[PDB]
RNA sequence: CCUUCUCAAACAUUCUGUUUGGUAGUGAGUGAUACUCUUUGGAGUUAACUUGAAAUUGCCUUAAA
């Protein structure tokens, strides 16, 4: 059922959305330009959050690096908007709790201030990059048999050799340098993965689950942050530990 | 570093080492992000994993106590963080 | 059976909404547990005993202590159960009230009402001064039971049901 | 193979690509 | 049943100093004084007042089932 107040609920989520991320734009306005006459600043952070709380600032000036994401639900009233829609659309993250890899460098970085309320953001580690990928992946393939609107799981040596014969790859984790120390272009390993898939950090609606599940909404309400200020750094975390946990 | 024989075949790794009489036999898979058969119970080897679990625990308690040491032996962050092996 | 006027005023009460709006408030308010009591008194206890107070701030629960509440008058909205196990308990608030002026509310169930309070029960659960946050949700709140319930529902007092 | 004896087999069997024993399984 | 742009660079090393930036509202109505404008198009601006967030018709789905 509607449930009226629902109704306008939504409206006012969405609305938060929008007026940032159009402030936002022109923030990409006058940082795509260096139009600036009067405004906030010119130069971006990333907000790098760690743990009783350490905080600190930098920012990226890039220099290529890859950012790791973890797509988790967020803030929980909102429709998503176009941009931030689409954004994502090629990041496919939508049907959440996707995570994915993102290389970033200064093309891709301020586009993320789109993304920032969405996914939980951080550089990740080997033995995440590793270990992440070594519970987890699907391939879609063909052939032999299989029209194949199927998606397979990772092991046959055939298809790892075989697809990446382009890129003369056996082996996923030559792709481990193609990713941990980031190979050419990074781009088809990714593509390639077809990436991820996580399992919740909690089930839900049991018994004890629910304890569990009120603490994550603590927790995650708060190391979650935002300015909205269209000006906002970007939020970085340690995600090492997370995904000891979620993977 | 005692250990006698190794094994290999379609399925993992057959590791086999000895301690004073009996003799183990076990095995490590070839991993990979290999779904489950999403039908065979955990349950029962949920228990097994609770005592047996225990059963390596204590083992490895005594056991540290063979020569003398730290039981469990700590580890260093950096390595798990990078290698998260045996290293 | 047909049944006096006085009672059938309850089985009359708030709707989904306005009750859920009631608890959105008092839910702020649970009169504090007991273990509560023992952690701050205990955390105090340790501090004065080696190394300022607002007043504190709950729903006031006690049946005498409801009806002590009004007569003088104190309170703001009481809040009322349609069941009472000696249901003569209760009959005399939805008219006293009235004659004093005082916003009451019939809301149904007194494990709903007990459960605010840390208790089994109450069938009776009063405020009448408040935090200055919600203080405009109350004079609202207020605003609704009067317009919801009070409003419309003079004919209850005549009517015997049934 | 190195423990199925103990005994450092040579590079003469190795050396990739040429054949290696092909499991010789401990039993 | 929603939760709010809580900071920047620059300059000079002084338990702080200097400097430039960065802020669009709930609405309704009281109103005597101006500025400014442009061809009637009245546009942006000028003291300071009342108010229960009051009223009437200014062309992603684990926050499930």
């Amino acid at each position: 059922f509607v449930r009226a107040e629902s109704i306008v609920a939504k409206t006012l989520a969405t609305s938060r959305e929008k007026e940032r991320i159009k402030r936002v734009s022109i923030l990409e306005d006058k940082k795509a330009k260096n139009e600036t006459q009067h405004i906030a600043s010119g130069k971006d952070f990333i907000l790098k959050i760690t743990e009783g709380l350490i905080r600190e600032k930098t920012t990226y000036d890039g220099k290529p690096a890859l950012l790791f994401i973890v797509r988790v639900r967020g803030p929980l009233a909102v429709n998503i908007p176009n941009k931030a829609f689409k954004i994502l659309s090629l990041l496919r993250l939508v049907e959440t709790n996707t995570g994915v890899f993102v290389k970033l460098t200064k093309n891709v970085y301020p586009l993320l201030k789109v993304i920032a309320p969405y996914v939980v953001i951080g550089k990740p580690s080997l033995s995440s990059i590793r270990s992440l990928i070594q519970k987890r992946g699907r391939i879609i393939y063909k052939g032999e048999n299989e029209a194949e609107p199927h998606e397979i799981v990772l092991n046959d040596n055939n298809i790892v050799e075989e697809q990446l014969g382009d890129h003369g790859i056996i082996c996923v984790e030559d792709i481990i340098h193609e990713i941990a120390t980031m190979g050419e272009s990074f781009s088809v390993c990714n593509f390639f993965l077809q990436p991820f898939k996580l399992n919740r950090e909690v089930s839900g609606f049991g018994s004890l689950n629910r304890l569990r599940k009120i603490k994550q909404r603590e927790a995650e309400s708060r190391t979650r942050q935002f300015s909205n200020a269209a000006t906002a750094p970007v939020i970085e975390v340690d995600i090492d530990s997370l995904l000891a946990k979620l993977n | 570093r005692l250990v006698r024989k190794v094994f290999v075949s379609i399925k993992g790794v057959y590791y086999q080492a000895n301690i004073k009489g009996e003799e183990v036999r076990w095995l490590v898979p070839f991993k990979f992000p290999e779904n489950i058969p999403s039908d065979v119970d955990f349950r029962i080897m949920l228990t097994f994993l609770e005592f047996y679990s225990t059963l390596l625990h204590f083992v490895l308690y005594k056991l540290y106590t063979d020569s003398g040491l730290i039981y469990p032996p700590k580890l260093d962050l950096k390595k798990d963080k990078i290698i998260s092996g045996l290293s | 059976l047909k049944v006096p006027p006085t009672i059938a005023q309850f089985q009359y009460t708030l709707d989904r909404n306005t009750a859920a709006e009631t608890f959105k408030l008092f839910n702020k308010y649970r009169p504090e547990t007991a273990a509560e009591k023992k952690e701050r008194l205990t955390k105090e206890a340790a501090a004065v005993a080696e190394g300022a107070s607002p007043k504190p701030y709950a729903v006031k629960y006690g049946l005498n202590h409801v009806v002590a509440l009004i007569e003088n008058k104190k309170a703001k909205l009481v809040l009322i159960a349609n069941d009472v196990d000696p249901i003569e308990l209760v009959v005399f608030l939805p008219a006293l009230c009235k004659k004093m002026g005082v916003p009451y509310a019939i809301v149904k169930g007194k494990a709903r009402l007990g459960t605010l309070v840390n208790q089994k029960t109450s069938a009776v659960a009063a405020l009448t001064e408040v935090r200055a946050e919600d203080e405009a949700a109350l004079a609202k709140l207020v605003s609704t039971i009067d317009a919801n319930f009070a409003d419309k529902y003079d004919e209850v007092k005549k009517h015997w049901g049934g | 193979d190195c423990i199925n004896k103990g005994e450092l087999v040579p590079a003469n069997k190795y050396l990739p690509g040429e054949a290696l024993p092909p499991h010789l399984s401990p039993w």
